[PDB]
RNA sequence: AGUCUUAAACACACCGCUCGUCACGUAACA
RNA sequence: GCGAGAAGGGAAGUGUGUUUCAAAG
RNA sequence: UAAUACAGGGUUGAACUGUGGGUUAGUUUCAAUGCCCAAGGCAGAGCACUGGAUUGGAUACCCAGGGAACUGUGCUCCCAUUAAUAAGAAUC
RNA sequence: GAUUAAGCUGCAUUACGUUUAAACUUUACACUGGAUACGUUUUAAUGUUAACUUACUA
RNA sequence: ACAGUUACCGUAGCUGUAGAUGAAUGCUAAUUAUAGAGUAUAUCUCCUAUGACACUGCAUAACAUA
RNA sequence: UUUUAUGAUCCCAGGCUGGUUUAAUAAGUCAAAGUUUAGCCAGAGUCG
RNA sequence: UCUUUGCCUGGAGGUUCGUACAGUUGUAGGUAAAAGGUAUGUUAGAGACU
RNA sequence: AGAGGCUUGAUAGUACUACCGUAAGUACAUAAUAUACAGUCCCAGCAGUAGCGGUUAAACUAUAGAAGAGUCGAGUAUUAUCCAUACAUACCAGGCGUAAAAAGCGUUCAUCCAU
RNA sequence: AGAUCAUCGAAUAUAACGG
RNA sequence: UUUUUUUUUUUUUUUUUUUUUUUUUUUUUUU
RNA sequence: GGUACGAAGUCGAAACAAGGUAGUUGAUGGUGAACCAGUGGCUGAACAAAAA
C-alpha cells in the first residue's frame, strides 16, 4: 500500500505507466509450447521502493492461448486478460505476435 | 537501464553494429583532407621572435630614474598612546603598528592542560587557543602555549593576529549556497538565514558569529568530535568552510551572465558610458559641429533643461498660497516662526522652571 | 663512570608489570 | 400488516484490504 | 634447475575477425603441515621412553641411545589461507 | 396420558489472580421503525459523576 | 542540541539534557455553580433473571351527518 | 507431464485503511520508507 | 568520478544409512574501558666511545 | 506566604508560528546571601559514566540553619512504554592498512552493468 | 474485471505425477 | 679417533636473472 | 566436568627486554600449576654480517 504522498511521487508515476498498459495488456516471451494450443508467456513487470528509491524487476509467468497455434518458443507476444476462467491454466488470448524467431 | 533479456532482443538496430565504419571526426581525418587539396602546402612552425632593440633601447630609459648619486652610490659603493584611557602600551613587540589594535576583539575558546614527564617528578604547562578577526571581514585562529594560564591567554592571541586572513563575503550579507565542513569525524553547516532577521546559534558561541563578520546564518556543530577531546579538530574546521564562500562580484565576473539581486537593479553589470555621453565641450568648437551633425528633429525627452546647480536654501512647506485654507495658514506662521527662533529653540535645559 | 643509538605490554616508571593449580563463599544457563 | 445480528473478532497469507476501470433486471 | 619426449603461458611480424565483454550458485578442479588406511625398509635426522647431572630447592635448556612421523593418481582444507590491505573503467 | 421434553456467542451478583480493569439521571435536541397526519413511540442517542496527566479564564 | 570520561592525537562505546504522555505509584490541595476527545477498555470459577407480557397500526369495516 | 533460490513442498502467531493545525530561508503545494481517536469494506450454516 | 560480488557492529560467555545425515555469531550471571599511534621520561646480564 | 512538591558539588544555553535594537513595574521607598554554622568520622550514607566520606570538604542528617538563595504552581515528582534527541536505524547520512570488517587461487548458470 | 515487495520465531529442502 | 685408496646403497636448489632507473608511477589529514 | 562475580591464603616465576637461553599458530604426544618436545607456515625477528 502507498500513502497519499507517494501517489503524486515522479518515481512512482514513472513506473506505473510502465506497468499500465490499455485493456491491462502485457508484454512478455513464451517459454512452453508443448501442450496443444497453449503458449506459456514470461511477462516482466517493475516495481517502485519508497525507502531507497529504486526500481527492481520481476518475472511474472502465465499461461495463455492461442488459436492458430502461430506463436512458437522464445517469441515475443502480446497478452489480454479476461473476466472468466477456462481450462485448468488457461487464464489469457492472444492478439499478435510481435517477433518470430527462425524455426 | 534494465538490461534484461526482453530488453535485449528488441534494441538491437541490426545484426551487426559496425563501429569500425562509423564517421567521426578525428585528427588525422582533417589532416587529410586538406593535403589532398593541394596539387602534386604542408605543415610549417615558426620560432620564437628574438629582437635586441625590444630591451636595448628601453633600458636606459630606466636608469635616468635612478641616475641620481644619492640613490645609486649608496649600493654600489616604544608606546602608542590611548587617549581615553591614557597608559603606556607596547606597540611593536613582534607586532605590526600599522595595524590598529583598538579594533579588534578576542574570544577565549578553552584553556587547556599537558603533562611533561622528567627525570625528578611531573612538569605541567598551560595552553590556550585565542581566535582574533575584525567583525567586519576579517578571522583568524591562533594557538600557542605557556607555563601559566594567563600568560598562555596572552601568546595564543598574538599568534592569531599574524595570521589573520581575508574572506570573501557578500555586500549584500546574503550569501549564496549553504557550504558544508570536515576534518575527521566532524560536520559544521552553516545555514543562511533571511535578510532583517538575525543571527541565531549557541549562546556560548555567540561572540563567535559576530567575530566573523556573517550576517544572517545559522552556525551548527554536528558532533566536532566523537573521540577524545573536541578543541582541537575544530581549530581547522574553520579554516577550510570559509574559503568557499562566493560572491555576487566573484560568479559574475566569470559568469557573464545575470547576477543580480532581487532588490537592487542591475548594480554591478549597468556601466553607463560617463567618458563618452558627458564628454566636455567648448564653446569655441560648438560652432563647427553644428553645420556636420545630424539636425535636432526628434520628440522623446521632456525633462531635458538642467545645469550646474549651486546649493540654495529653500522652504517649500512654509509657502502661503492662495488656495490653502485659513487654518493651515496659521498654523504654519506660529510652526515657522518656532524653527527660526535661535535664542529659545536652540537651546538645552535641565530643569523646566528657570532655576 | 658520563654520553650516543635501538627496543619496550612500565610512566605512584623494575621494590615496575603480570599469569596458572589448589582451598572457602554468593549465583544464571539445571 | 411492516421493521429487528443495530449487544457478532469464531474462519483466512497471498488472503483480507487499497488503487485503476466498468455496470439501461 | 645441462640432454630428450608431450603440451601450456608471455614478447614481436603478417593475415583473418568487426563489440566478441566486467562480476559470478542450487556449480566445478587444485591446494603446505598434521592424522586414518595403504605401500613400505638396509642412508642422513628424532617425539614418547630411567640414561649422568643439577641450582640460591626442585628438572625436558647442555651430550648419547631411541620400533611413530618424511616419496601416495586415495580420503582431505582446520591455520599467521601461498606475490602486499580492491576483481573492473577514467585522469599521466 | 390429548404437544406438557426450558436457562446463551449475550447481561448481572459474588469470589480468585494481577502494578492497574468503570453503575448515578425529570434518562424527551436528533437519527430511525410504524403510519393517512411534525397523528404515536423506543435504554444502542443525549446530559451528569471524575486520581485534571487537556483548551479558555483582573 | 551541547557538555563529561589521565592534565597529547584517529576509532569504538557510555551518563545528563528534547519531543510524543495512548500505565502504575508517593506527597500535598474538594479551593464560584459555564470541566473535554479514543476500542468506553483484559483472563477464569459458583449462583440468579431472560423465552412470550418487546415498538407501531382497529385506516385490523372506526367514535358512522337534521 | 508440472512447480522449483525471482523461494516449489512445509510447522506457529499476527485482518487492511483515513483522520484538517503542526513553528525551523528541514519557511512543503499532500508532513516525505514505516506512529493515531467517533469512520468505510468485510465477517458460513443448522428445529428432521 | 562510475558498475558488480563477499563480510563486521564496545570488550566478553554457555550441562555431566538413526552414537547416522544436514545445520549453528546471537534469547544470560556479569562490566565501563579494551585499543592504533607522535613525542618525553625511565629500565635494559643490548651495540659503540671521550 | 491568597499554596504545596522538587534542586541547594561541577557539567547542560535554558525554544522555535505575530513582532525581530525603532523600547519603562524608568526613579524614590529598597537592598541582601548559604563554598557562615550544627551532628557522625572507611562507620552510618548519597549519587548520573566519571565520584565524595580518616586530619571535618558548599557531595551524608538537619532550615526557630533567618521573613531560604532558585525553577514550576493548584499540582509536582519517580518508574515504565516507542522509529529512545546525528549513540544517524547509515539512499539523503557510517566501513573493509595498523584498530571489529575483502572468500587461498581460477573457468562457468541467473540478475545488474557497458560504447 | 485487471494490477498490487511479505515479516518474526537461529537453522536443518528437493517434492508430487507416467514407463 | 687421523691419513690414504679403486667401481656398494639412499638423497638432489652450492654456482647461474638485481644499483627497483617512466612525470619516480602511487598507501592512509592530525600528535 | 566447565564458566561469572567478591574476598583472599599456599605452591611456582610463564609473558615484557636475546636471561624461561625467539614465540604465536594448524594437527598430535606428554606433564599437579607457567605449559614442554618434534614438523609446516608467519614476523607480531633479536644478535652478527663482502671490494681486485
Amino acid at each position: 500500500h502507498y500513502k497519499t504522498w507517494q501517489r503524486n511521487t515522479a518515481g512512482y508515476l514513472r513506473t506505473f505507466m510502465r506497468n499500465k498498459l490499455p485493456n491491462n495488456e502485457m508484454i512478455g516471451y513464451v517459454i512452453n509450447d508443448k501442450h496443444p494450443k497453449s503458449i506459456r508467456v514470461a511477462c516482466d513487470r517493475f516495481m517502485y521502493v519508497m525507502r531507497y528509491k529504486k526500481t527492481f524487476r520481476y518475472t511474472k509467468k502465465v499461461w495463455a492461448h492461442d488459436e492458430e497455434s502461430e506463436a512458437r518458443l522464445g517469441d515475443v507476444v502480446r497478452i489480454q486478460p479476461l473476466g472468466y476462467r477456462i481450462g485448468p491454466w488457461k487464464n489469457y488470448v492472444l492478439v499478435r505476435v510481435l517477433h518470430k524467431e527462425p524455426r | 537501464l534494465h538490461n534484461s533479456h526482453q530488453a535485449r532482443v528488441l534494441r538491437r538496430r541490426h545484426v551487426y553494429r559496425d563501429k569500425h565504419l562509423d564517421h567521426v571526426p578525428t585528427e588525422r581525418a582533417r589532416q587529410l583532407a586538406e593535403q589532398r587539396s593541394a596539387f602534386e602546402p604542408h605543415l610549417r612552425v615558426k620560432l620564437e621572435k628574438e629582437k635586441f632593440l625590444r630591451d636595448c633601447m628601453r633600458e636606459q630609459e630606466n636608469l635616468a630614474a635612478l641616475f641620481t648619486e644619492t640613490e645609486k652610490e649608496t649600493l654600489l659603493g616604544q608606546t602608542v598612546y590611548d587617549a581615553e584611557k591614557g597608559m603606556f602600551v607596547r606597540e611593536r613587540e613582534g607586532v605590526d603598528p600599522l595595524i590598529k589594535l583598538h579594533e579588534l576583539r578576542q574570544t577565549l575558546l578553552s584553556v587547556s592542560r599537558m603533562m611533561s614527564m622528567n627525570k625528578q617528578g611531573r612538569v605541567y604547562y598551560f595552553r590556550a587557543i585565542v581566535a582574533v578577526g575584525n567583525g567586519r571581514g576579517l578571522f583568524g585562529i591562533g594557538i600557542a602555549f605557556g607555563p601559566s594560564p594567563k600568560e598562555a591567554r596572552s601568546n595564543a592571541a598574538l599568534a592569531a593576529i599574524q595570521n589573520l586572513d581575508h574572506i570573501d563575503f557578500d555586500v549584500g550579507r546574503t550569501l549564496t549556497t549553504p557550504v558544508h565542513g570536515s576534518e575527521y569525524s566532524a560536520h559544521v553547516k552553516i545555514v543562511p538565514r533571511p535578510l532583517g532577521k538575525g543571527l541565531k546559534s549557541n549562546l556560548r558561541y555567540l561572540p563567535l558569529l559576530y567575530l566573523m563578520g556573517i550576517d544572517n546564518c545559522r552556525v551548527s556543530f554536528y558532533g566536532p568530535s566523537a573521540s577524545a577531546r573536541w578543541f582541537t579538530r575544530a581549530k581547522a574546521l574553520k579554516r577550510a568552510l570559509e574559503q568557499l564562500q562566493s560572491r555576487r562580484t566573484l560568479a559574475n565576473a566569470t559568469g557573464q551572465k545575470y547576477d543580480l539581486l532581487v532588490a537592487p537593479g542591475e548594480h554591478w553589470m549597468h556601466w553607463p558610458d560617463r567618458w563618452f555621453r558627458p564628454i566636455s565641450t567648448e564653446y569655441a568648437r560648438m560652432l563647427e559641429r553644428i553645420k556636420k551633425k545630424r539636425p535636432p528633429s526628434y520628440r522623446r525627452g521632456f525633462r531635458a533643461a538642467i545645469d550646474e546647480v549651486i546649493p540654495e536654501e529653500i522652504r517649500p512647506e512654509f509657502t502661503p498660497y492662495t488656495w490653502k485654507s485659513p487654518l493651515q495658514k496659521w498654523a504654519e506662521e506660529l510652526k515657522r516662526k518656532r524653527l527660526t527662533s535661535h535664542n529659545v529653540y536652540e537651546t538645552e535645559v535641565f530643569l523646566h522652571p528657570p532655576a
